[PDB]
């Protein structure tokens, strides 16, 4: 379609996805489901007042005459024996709610919306009354501005005369209010509006007493049987409207509104997956945007590179990339294809270079080379660039006596100081570095809590059986220092860190998410015991194998944790949990070179995680079997 | 987080720093006399506590422990495998809303998902404390999961079967197309995030994490094992009592073969360890049973049994194990006798059926049970999971613990006779993924009795003729289930001319017992492949060594094949010339009598010996261990 | 060979490829393998020696071995990957020196047995 049709369309999906996507329902989707319209309660307004049956004041006015003559009652009356009705639902109900927004906000005073989301399975907290706003039992908000029929079908519980459309603000301060927040605070698209409605341009007038640039342009779905004008488009869209014309996007009759409602609605939906990727330059921006606040982190690990792209591809501990859930446009292919190929780099623009050439840095220095079918002879020396893993103490040390030139050498000094058991230090290196500080602020979160954790247990040793061991009770740590890390992590919570972040961080680095427990370690610990039952198996029946070893997954998967747990400086490499996984898996390593001697050789990385993660029990096994 | 509570039922005080409140109400609960002091609203909020902390399990304090009795009991008819209880339950009218959850619950367990479905999204209408609601929408979605990954393997695999229309998954895609079971806590009302936090789990992705890396503790070789048996079994209670379809995934599949298999190591290898410092653990019953039938695939159980040793565990409760295998059985008649057969509840209860009654071989069955499992098992089981040699090996595993009493003999007669009329048709053929035939059925029979005489299948071979040739060939490898005159009417079909023919009646059983023309036969052989010199050698040789022969004119044919001249004369051999691999070609009686021989007995144990050092092969270790050759 | 297996307890080689083989009466098969079944604790009669029993199978059925089962591989195709693989399997035949040295599938039928 056309290129703002396609920008407003990718930025109501990314809304969507974010959870900040607000709906308007207007009068013209309940229509489509045959609820009365206002035209014909005032044409019997107009037959009780007059012999027999308007312009835009006179659907207000004449039933504020009806009112004010015949009476409350008699307007409850024709109320009443009008809008008692059941209508069904529209697919274009069920259509928004799968677009999943973050609030209904609507004019329609029926419970069609209601229905809807009571049929689909939505819980909102519907707003229809003063009283509502307060009583609200959700965040999520079914927001009635112009009142309901719940109560009762009266005319004092919705916003039908003239005199109620005076009166709203006065009559309704908490509802307009509410009204006004959400549609600052989110993303809104209008639907069943006619671009002429008095709430739209009460809603554009406010929206001009707003600061130049302070709110988003709220959307305008125009399902209008003929295409907007131009000159109606430029106005409307000075005005603050972002529209979207349903006749200029498909043709139809003009009376068949379900069709042009139906055109938006479903391009809309069909959309949430749709990535929008045909040049090669969209598909470095998307990795690009995917891949960019991982540049923050060290090192990656490839199993986790899975969620960065929402399943869309295994990135194999190999360097391999497979398709797994990507049923649009293959733009890891498209990736791989502008790396081997030279002369369709220089077919990129200027920006996307530079980003392909940190994309492909990013990639090459993680160890991912290519699809699985382009696979070759694929073999990546371990390096893990890490002072504390090769117990460079001295280097450490001279390392934290110099002064931090930025918050990642506080960081990695934090590190280097708990690795060396200066705890009270490093924890008050990482409240420091809080301070200043969101991927450092958050791993320098669970780094702090880690040692606090660590602390804790040092010290119950030390108090309970310190004593005994050393023969000399040792106090390491004085009872301020105890009471003050106690105060301050005595209500800080690890589970709920990643939840309580900004959307962006929750988005960027969703990998992070899995260090706040040993969550991080599920996949590899399944793993690692399935390949040590097949292992075990296939040397109980005495059969061997020519070609790629059965373990080699074991042993990168290995690598691919101590690499990510040490080159980001995590405290997680002093885990009881990943000393057991270190020490399973280079068992296993162990048993299966063995087995396949008598038919892998241990290098300085094997030696140091022996020594590091096994205990002396455990090489006895070892050298007993 | 203000107190643990284990999984033995005891609280230890862990974050609160006011009033022990579970220490005051155990305190209440103890002593009746302070109890008088609450009001009488308290009064019962007291007693709906003490009867909630009771049937959850939990006592006490640890400080005030005593004798801890943990015993595992789940109250669900979905986790006994009570299908006809079940159906009826659905049957029913469900009087209320949490009926309907368990019903719908029932349906996903009975494989009748489309029905599961429509019944959470009536619950999930009629539902908005909403807890029920809140659970309803996780097992729609699980069970929206199911659907769509049952369609992708129907899709993907014996015969192409459509058990949803297309209707039915077009419509439950559209209804949740988009649907985020992320979003769904979150968007509940505030009260139930914070009286029902604990449910939050139940829509994340992955939610056994935790307890699959603490099963590192079980690989530790330096009570964790308890621990993590009760971890297991609370899974199991609350996944199951509280009708949570998330317990039939891959993923609680996988955490419960991995804690069992885990826990079974390592109880096996504290008895190893035992036994080498004390120099002469896991005791199951029936509630592990039913968890490695359902959960482990029979290359798990194979898995299981090569690591450790399953016959030095104990079986308890084995009159639940038997309820359990016999209910299993009678579920297998209603699905394969009748037409009762549901596609999506079979491709999950054959799994189950399958590895129960390969696990039944450690259980003792009464001969009624025993006769309901293995009439299910040989008739009523189809052949494309359990083929002829598959349902033969899951036989005879149920021999180890009972031996074959007659009314089993009977009813492995009856399938011999079954599949003596199957050879009617000329076209039929058995087919065996194990190389396991009726063949072996029929030595299993004589092995137990050693005078059994089929009946029925000796008045089949006396009213063979010449015509039906399938007939014939298949009783003659059942020769001794004949009588006398059976025996008589059928060795008239073969004829043992030529030296191939004697090999076929050998192979085939024919004849078991080497008259003068057939050594003459074998003496042409030999003298014709003597003549030709400048497969049946290695054979005639093992046969004159091993006193099936005695015609003692063979060592004129000393010089051509190695293993023959081994075998002739071990006296006269030379040894160089004798191949290690040999030995991996002979079974138990033909290695026990070479090792018996007081000849070449020295030499294969060198070669033995030889083998073991260099190459530290395991089966030659066991051939060298077993019978010392 | 990626996919080929050595197995030991019975010293043969599991291979996913398919022979067209000559016996020693010039009758031809195609597309024709080999299954081997381990069985110690086989009921043996009294003429029984082997511990593995062996079932050729061409073009998806079994045989039915009547005559002598003499015979020469004149072609062993991989299915997986079309190459041919016949110097290969002449190769690992005369180092191997047991029947049948190449086999579709092993089945081994210790650890189901009760007595295992």
């Amino acid at each position: 379609l056309d290129n703002n049709v396609v920008e407003c369309i990718k930025e109501i999906t990314e809304s969507s996805r974010n959870g900040k996507l607000v709906f308007f329902v207007g009068a013209g989707v309940s229509t489509l489901s045959d609820y009365p319209q206002w035209w014909r309660l005032v044409d019997k307004y107009h037959e009780e007042l007059y012999g027999s049956p308007y312009s835009s004041d006179e659907y207000l006015r004449i039933p504020q005459i009806f009112y004010n003559v015949k009476g409350e009652m008699a307007f409850d009356g024709i109320l009443k024996d009008f809008f008692q009705v059941d209508k069904p639902t529209n697919p274009i109900h069920d259509k928004i709610l799968a677009m999943n927004p973050a609030h209904v906000i609507t004019t329609n005073y029926d419970n069609l919306i209601d229905t809807a989301c009571w049929k689909r399975g939505k819980y909102f907290s519907v707003i229809s009354a003063e009283e509502d706003v307060a009583n609200a039992t959700s965040s999520r908000y079914l927001l009635k501005v112009h009142g309901d029929f719940r109560k009762g079908f009266k005319g004092e519980n919705v916003v039908l005369k003239e005199d109620d459309y005076l009166n709203y603000d006065q009559n309704y301060p908490l509802i307009s209010n509410l009204m006004k927040t959400i549609i600052a605070t989110h993303t809104i698209v209008f639907i069943g509006y006619g671009l002429g409605d008095y709430n739209i341009n009460m809603l554009l007038n406010w929206v001009r007493k707003l600061q130049k640039d302070s709110f988003h342009k709220p959307f305008f779905i125009r399902t209008d049987p003929s295409p907007i004008e131009n000159e109606t488009l430029i106005y409307y869209e000075n005005k603050g409207l972002r529209i979207i014309d349903a006749a200029s996007l498909i043709d139809s009759n003009e009376y068949d509104y379900l069709e042009r409602y139906s055109a938006v609605m479903d391009l809309l939906i069909e959309s949430q997956e749709n990535k929008f990727i045909t040049k090669d330059d969209e598909v470095i921006d998307y990795i690009y945007g995917k891949i960019s606040p991982l540049f923050a982190l060290q090192y990656i690990r490839k199993i986790d590179l899975k969620h960065v792209f929402e399943y869309d591809y295994h990135f194999e501990v190999n360097g391999t990339v497979v398709r797994h859930k990507n049923k649009g446009f293959g733009y890891m292919e498209r990736f791989f294809e502008l790396k081997e190929s030279c002369d369709e780099r220089s077919k990129l623009s200027k920006k996307q270079y530079e980003r392909f050439n940190a994309l492909f840095n990013f990639f090459e220095k993680n160890g991912v080379i290519c699809m699985a079918k382009d696979a070759g002879t694929l073999n990546t020396s371990i390096e893990i660039n890490s002072l504390a893993y090769h117990g460079k103490y001295d280097v450490m040390k001279k390392f934290i006596e110099e002064q931090s030139v930025s918050i990642e050498d506080d960081y990695k000094k934090a590190f280097f100081l708990a690795c060396l058991g200066r705890w009270e230090e490093s924890y008050d290196l990482y409240s420091n570095i809080i301070l200043n500080s969101g991927c450092v602020y958050y791993l320098s979160q669970i780094n702090r809590y880690r040692i606090y954790q660590s602390i804790t247990q040092a010290v119950t040793q030390f108090n309970g059986l310190g004593l005994l061991t050393f023969g000399r009770h040792y106090k390491p740590f004085t009872d301020e220092f105890l009471a003050r890390i106690e105060r301050e992590m005595t209500n800080f919570n690890i589970d709920d860190l990643f939840n309580g972040m900004p959307f962006e961080f929750q988005k960027k680095y969703k990998i992070l998410e899995f260090l706040s427990d040993n969550q991080f370690l599920y996949d590899d610990t399944v793993k690692l015991f399935e390949l040590t039952n097949k292992v075990r198996s296939e040397m109980s029946e005495g059969s061997y194998s020519f070609g790629m070893s059965s373990d080699i997954v074991v042993l990168l998967r290995l690598y691919d944790n101590l690499r990510f747990l040490y080159e980001n400086c995590l405290w997680s490499v002093s885990f009881h949990e990943f000393h057991q996984y270190i020490r399973n898996s280079m068992s296993l390593l162990i048993e299966k070179a063995e087995y396949e001697r008598t038919r892998f050789f241990m290098e300085y990385y094997d030696f140091v995680n022996i020594s590091r993660h096994f205990k002396i029990d455990d090489i006895k096994n070892l050298e007993r079997s | 987080y203000d107190y643990h509570f284990e999984v033995n039922g005891t609280v230890v005080r862990h974050k609160n720093k006011g009033f022990g409140y579970m220490e005051r109400f155990f305190e209440l609960k103890e002593s009746c006399d302070e109890r008088s002091k609450l009001s009488k609203k308290q009064y019962e909020r007291f007693n709906a506590l003490f009867n909630f902390f009771e049937k959850n399990g939990v006592i006490c304090m640890a400080k005030d422990a005593g004798t801890l009795n943990t015993s595992i009991e789940i109250n669900s008819l979905a986790y006994h495998g009570k299908y006809d209880v079940m159906k009826k339950f659905i049957e029913e009218q469900s009087v209320s809303i949490e009926d309907d959850y368990k019903k719908a619950f029932f349906l996903a367990c009975l494989g009748r998902w489309e029905e599961s479905y429509d019944l959470y999204s009536n619950i999930i209408l009629n539902s908005i404390n909403g807890c029920v609601y809140y659970l309803s929408q996780i097992n729609r979605y699980r069970i929206y999961q199911s659907i769509t990954q049952a369609v992708t393997q129907f899709n993907g695999l014996g015969r192409h079967y459509k058990p949803f229309t297309d209707e039915f998954l077009a419509r439950i895609e559209r209804e949740m197309t988009n649907f985020n079971i992320d979003d769904l806590f979150n968007g509940m009302p505030f009260e139930f995030q914070k009286k029902y936090k604990i449910l939050e789990f139940l829509s994340d992705n992955q939610f056994l994490y935790d307890d699959t890396v603490k099963l590192f503790e079980l690989t530790n070789k330096v009570s964790s094992d308890i621990v993590v048996l009760l971890r297991l079994y609370d899974n199991l209670r609350f996944l199951y009592e509280n009708c949570l379809w998330s317990v039939s995934f891959h993923e609680f599949h996988q955490y419960i073969r991995n804690s069992m298999s885990l826990l079974i190591e390592k109880a096996e290898y504290e008895r190893t360890r035992d036994i080498d410092e004390l120099g002469f653990g896991f005791f199951m019953e029936y509630y592990d049973f039913v968890n490695i039938s359902r959960h482990f695939k029979i290359d798990d159980i194979k898995n299981l049994e090569r690591s450790c040793s399953i016959d030095k565990i104990r079986f308890g409760e084995q009159e639940k194990i038997e309820e359990y295998l016999v209910g299993i059985a009678e579920e297998i008649t209603k699905q394969f006798s009748a037409n009762g057969m549901n596609v999506v509840f079979y491709t999950q209860f054959i799994s189950e059926a399958k590895a129960a009654l390969y696990f039944a071989k450690y259980v003792k069955l009464s001969e009624e049970g025993l006769g309901k499992i293995v009439k299910a098992l040989l008739f009523y089981f189809p052949e494309r999971d359990l083929d002829i040699g598959k349902r033969y090996v899951w036989l005879e595993r149920l021999t180890k613990c009972n031996e074959l009493p007659k009314s089993i003999i009977s009813i492995i007669d009856d399938f011999l006779v079954l599949q003596a009329e199957k050879h009617i048709d000329q076209n039929y053929s058995e087919v065996s993924s194990n190389g396991l035939y009726s063949r072996d059925y029929g030595a299993l029979i004589k092995h137990f009795e050693k005078n059994f005489i089929s009946k029925r299948l000796s008045e089949i071979t006396l009213c063979l003729t010449q015509d039906k040739q399938k007939q014939i060939d298949f009783l003659f490898k059942l020769l001794p289930l004949l009588s006398t005159n059976a025996k008589s009417h059928l060795l008239s079909f073969k004829s043992v001319e030529n030296i191939n023919d004697l090999m076929n009646g050998i192979r085939i059983g024919l004849i078991d017992e080497f008259t003068p023309e057939h050594e003459e036969l074998i003496i042409e052989y030999l003298e014709t492949r003597k003549v030709n010199y400048i497969d049946y050698m290695s054979t005639f040789g093992i046969w004159y060594f091993l006193e099936e022969i005695n015609n003692s004119k063979m060592e004129e044919f000393i010089g051509m094949d190695d293993q023959y001249d081994f075998f002739v004369d071990p006296e006269n051999f030379d040894y160089k010339k004798f191949i290690p691999s040999w030995l991996k070609n002979y079974n138990d009686k033909l290695l026990g009598k070479i090792a018996g021989n007081k000849h070449m007995k020295h030499h294969v144990i060198e070669v033995l010996k030889e083998r073991v050092k260099n190459s530290n092969d395991k089966r030659y270790l066991e051939i060298l261990m077993n019978y010392f050759i | 060979t990626h996919d080929l297996v050595y197995h030991s307890k019975i010293n043969t080689f599991v291979w996913d490829v398919e022979f067209d083989i000559v016996l020693s009466d010039s009758k031809e098969l195609n597309k024709c393998y080999f299954v081997k079944c381990f069985n110690p604790y086989r009921i043996n009669g009294k003429c029984d020696f082997a511990v593995s029993s062996i079932d050729i199978f061409s073009e998806g059925k079994r045989l039915l071995i009547e005559n002598e089962f003499n015979f020469k591989i004149t072609k062993a195709v991989h299915v997986a990957t079309s190459k041919d693989v016949t110097e290969i399997v002449l190769h690992l035949s005369e180092r191997i020196s047991s029947p049948f040295p190449i086999v579709k599938e092993v089945v081994y039928l210790d650890w189901s047995h009760p007595q295992f």
